[PDB]
RNA sequence: CUUGAGUCUCGUAGAGGGGGGUAGAAUUCCAGGUGUAGCGGUGAAAUGCGUAGAGAUCUGGAGGAAUACCGGUGGCGAAGGCGGCCCCCUGGACGAAGACUGACGCUCAGGUGCGAAAGCGUGGGGAGCAAACAGGAUUAGAUACCCUGGUAGUCCACGCCGUAAACGAUGUCGACUUGGAGGUUGUGCCGGCGUGGCUUCCGGAGCUAACGCGUUAAGUCGACCGCCUGGGGAGUACGGCCGCAAGGUUAAAACUCAAAUGAAUUGACGGGGGCCCGCACAAGCGGUGGAGCAUGUGGUUUAAUUCGAUGCAACGCGA
C-alpha cells in the first residue's frame, strides 16, 4: 500500500532452485516468488527459463508498490542468474547496478564428494 | 540418413486446380498404390466442401489446414535415463505434411458413411476448429508448451 | 611482466605506502598473481605481506563486499 | 564483482559487463569448488597433474612447429 | 700440515619449531523486523523442514573451526610434516672476505629419540563435517553407492600408541664422468659476463630384462650398515619383550603347488576416448504377435510316424 519507487531484487539462483525477493533498499521484503512455485517441479525448477517465470511472478508481485528503479544483487552459482535479470528489464524496471553477493569463506570443511 | 545425399523428388499437380498442395494431400490418403480412387475422393470432398462454406474449391482447403498446422513439436532426448522432450519449430514444408496427415488420420476414425463424406466433414469442423485434427494439433502445442524449459540441448 | 620493484629498487614494499599497494589488488579487493603483472618472485611476497598487513589496519579492503 | 549501471547504456551490455566481472574474478569456478570436501592428498595430485600437463603441452606444441603434416 | 671436519665475523631467504595475541570472510545457532507459501533434495523421488510463519532478506548477539586471493613440478624441515597477520623464545641452511683449530672424518649392530591418520586415557570444547546409528529411496536382494538427519571422532591440554603405498616403492657419506631448457636464493664485475646453494623437465655415453635412469644416476668407484633366497601356509602360530587396550615387535613349522612373478609384444575386450559407416536409430508407410486356414518344426502318440538342418547363420530348410 505504500509507494517505495527504489527496492533491491535479491536473486538466490542454486543448483535446484532459484528464489526472486523483492525487497526495499533497508533490505525489508515487498514480495517474492520461486521457481519451483511458478509451476515447475524437479527437471524444470533448475532450468533458466523456470527463473525467468519466477522473475516475472515477483516483478508481479510488488506492482502496487510502484517501484520504478531496481538494484540486482545475484547471489549462488544457478543456472537462473543470469535469465531472470533479463526478466527484471523486461518487466519494466531500471536496472541501477548488478552485484554478485555470492559467499565466499575465506572455513568450514564442506560435505564429502559424491560416488555417484 | 549419415550421408545426406537427400535431395527433393518431383511432383506432379493436381489436374482439376493445378495446385501442388492438393497433390500432396492425395498421396497422403492413397491407399494401396490406387491415386485414381484417392484423387476421386479428394475432388468430390473438396465440392462438398467449397459448396457448403461458399467460399471456393482450394483457398477454403487452405482455412482447413491453417487452424490445423503445428508451429512447435517435441522431439525425444533422453539425458539423465529420464528423457526429455525438447520443443523444436518446424519447418514450413513439415507443417503442412503434418497438418494433411492428421487430417487423413482425424477422417479416417469417423463414423460417417462414406470416406469423401467423411473427409469433408472432418475439413469443415477443421475450418472451425471442432475437429479431432485441430484437437491433435491442440495437443502437441500443449505438449511443447509444458516444455519450453527445454528449449536447449 | 617487468617487475617494478626491481626497477625501482625497493628494499620493502611498505604497507604504508597504499598508492603502490592498490596498482596489485583486483576491483574486488583480491591479490593480483605474479603471472599477471610480472612481478619478481621475492618481491611477490613482500607485496603480499604488506596488503595483508594493509588489510588489517583497514587502509586496504579484504573484499568488494564489506 | 559491482557493476554500476552508466548514463546512456543498453542494458544487455552493462549486463555483459556483469558477466565479464564476475568470471573475471572466478567467482562461479570458485563456488563450484567449494561445494565439495577436497582431500589434501587429491588437490596435489590434480596440481601436479595440471603442471605436468600444462607442461607436455608446451613441448608438444613447441616440437609440432618443427614438423610437416603434408 | 691444511685440502676433509669444525669455530668466529657480516648478511640473505624461508608455511622450520614452541608459546601468546588478534583480524576478516563464511557456516551454524539464538532474538527481532519485512513478508508469504513453499523450501530442501534427487537421475527422479521421498524422508525432512514450513501457515505454531519456513525458505528469502535485513539487524544485533554467541560460538567453534579453517585461513580465499597471494599460491607457483614455489619455499622450509632428518623424516612425519609445515600456509591469515603481529609479537616473544628457539633450530638449521646458504653466501662473501678473511682469520682460527689442525683430519679432529665417515658409517653404525645393540641403545636412544622423533614419528601422518585412525585409536586409547584424563579433563575441556563442539560451529562445520562425519564412522556407528535411524529413516527415505534404488534394487531381485542393496547390511552399500544416492538423500535427510546424526553420535564417537575431528579441535585444545597432558599422557600413551609406534603403525602407513611412512614411496623417489631408490640407506648414508665421499670422489669422478658430454649437454640443453627452466625455477628459486646469494654474490662479484661491467641489461651484459661470471661464480655458489637448492630444485624441475628433456636427453648423451654408460647401465638396465625391459620400462627406464641418466652430474640430484639406476653410470664408474670406495667405506660402513640394513635386507633377500620359489608361491601359498604367513608376517601367521607358539614363546619373549613392549602396550591401558587396540595391538606392535621378533618370528616358525607341518602341509601343499609346479609354478608364483616382472617388463614388454600381438590380439581381443571395456558400462575408456576420438573419427566414420549401415533401414542402426530417428522421420514415415505396411506388417507379424489376436482369428480361420496353408505349411515347417518341437513335443506327444503310434507298428511306423524314415533320415538330416535345429541362436543370428534350423523351422514354405534338403524336398
Ligand atoms: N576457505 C579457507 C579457510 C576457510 O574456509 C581455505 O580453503 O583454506
Ligand atoms: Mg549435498
Ligand atoms: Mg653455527
Ligand atoms: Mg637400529
Ligand atoms: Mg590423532
Ligand atoms: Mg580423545
Ligand atoms: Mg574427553
Ligand atoms: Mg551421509
Ligand atoms: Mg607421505
Ligand atoms: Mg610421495
Ligand atoms: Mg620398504
Ligand atoms: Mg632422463
Ligand atoms: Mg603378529
Ligand atoms: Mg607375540
Ligand atoms: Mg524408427
Ligand atoms: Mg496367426
Ligand atoms: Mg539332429
Ligand atoms: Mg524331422
Ligand atoms: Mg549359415
Ligand atoms: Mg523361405
Amino acid at each position: 500500500r505504500k509507494q517505495v519507487s527504489d527496492g533491491v531484487a535479491h536473486i538466490h539462483a542454486s543448483f535446484n532452485n532459484t528464489i526472486v525477493t523483492i525487497t526495499d533498499r533497508q533490505g525489508n521484503a515487498l514480495g517474492w516468488a520461486t521457481a519451483g512455485g511458478s509451476g515447475f517441479r524437479g527437471s524444470r525448477k533448475s532450468t533458466p527459463f523456470a527463473a525467468q517465470v519466477a522473475a516475472e511472478r515477483c516483478a508481479d508481485a510488488v506492482k502496487e508498490y510502484g517501484i520504478k528503479n531496481l538494484e540486482v544483487m545475484v547471489k549462488g552459482p544457478g543456472p537462473g542468474r543470469e535469465s531472470t535479470i533479463r526478466a527484471l528489464n523486461a518487466a519494466g524496471f531500471r536496472i541501477t547496478n548488478i552485484t554478485d553477493v555470492t559467499p565466499i569463506p575465506h572455513g568450514c570443511r564442506p560435505p564429502k564428494k559424491r560416488r555417484v | 540418413p549419415r550421408r545426406r545425399v537427400i535431395g527433393q523428388r518431383k511432383i506432379l499437380p493436381d489436374p482439376k486446380f493445378g495446385s501442388e498442395l492438393l497433390a500432396k494431400f492425395v498421396n497422403i490418403l492413397m491407399v494401396d498404390g490406387k491415386k485414381s480412387t484417392a484423387e476421386s475422393i479428394v475432388y468430390s470432398a473438396l465440392e462438398t466442401l467449397a459448396q457448403r462454406s461458399g467460399k471456393s474449391e482450394l483457398e477454403a482447403f487452405e482455412v482447413a489446414l491453417e487452424n490445423v498446422r503445428p508451429t512447435v513439436e517435441v522431439k525425444s532426448r533422453r539425458v539423465g535415463g529420464s528423457t526429455y522432450q525438447v520443443p523444436v519449430e518446424v519447418r514450413p514444408v513439415r507443417r503442412n505434411a503434418l497438418a494433411m496427415r492428421w487430417i487423413v488420420e482425424a477422417a479416417r476414425k469417423r463414423g460417417d458413411k462414406s470416406m469423401a463424406l467423411r473427409l469433408a466433414n472432418e475439413l469443415s469442423d477443421a475450418a472451425e476448429n471442432k475437429g479431432t485434427a485441430v484437437k491433435k494439433r491442440e495437443d502437441v502445442h500443449r505438449m511443447a508448451e509444458a516444455n519450453k524449459a527445454f528449449a536447449h540441448y | 611482466k617487468f617487475c617494478r620493484f626491481t626497477a625501482e629498487g625497493v628494499q620493502e614494499i611498505d604497507y604504508k605506502d597504499i598508492a603502490t599497494l592498490k596498482n596489485y589488488i583486483t576491483e574486488s579487493g583480491k591479490i593480483v598473481p605474479s603471472r599477471i603483472t610480472g612481478t619478481r618472485a621475492k618481491y611477490q611476497r613482500q607485496l603480499a605481506r604488506a596488503i595483508k598487513r594493509a588489510r588489517y589496519l583497514s587502509l586496504l579492503p579484504y573484499t568488494d563486499r564489506h | 564483482p559491482v557493476i554500476k549501471v552508466r548514463e546512456n547504456e543498453p542494458f544487455d551490455v552493462a549486463l555483459r559487463r556483469f558477466k565479464r566481472s564476475c568470471e573475471k574474478a572466478g567467482v562461479l569456478a570458485e563456488v563450484r569448488r567449494r561445494e565439495f570436501y577436497e582431500k589434501p592428498t587429491t588437490e596435489r595430485k590434480r596440481a601436479k597433474a595440471s603442471a605436468v600437463k600444462r607442461h607436455a603441452k608446451k613441448l608438444a606444441r613447441e616440437n609440432a612447429r618443427r614438423t610437416r603434416l603434408y
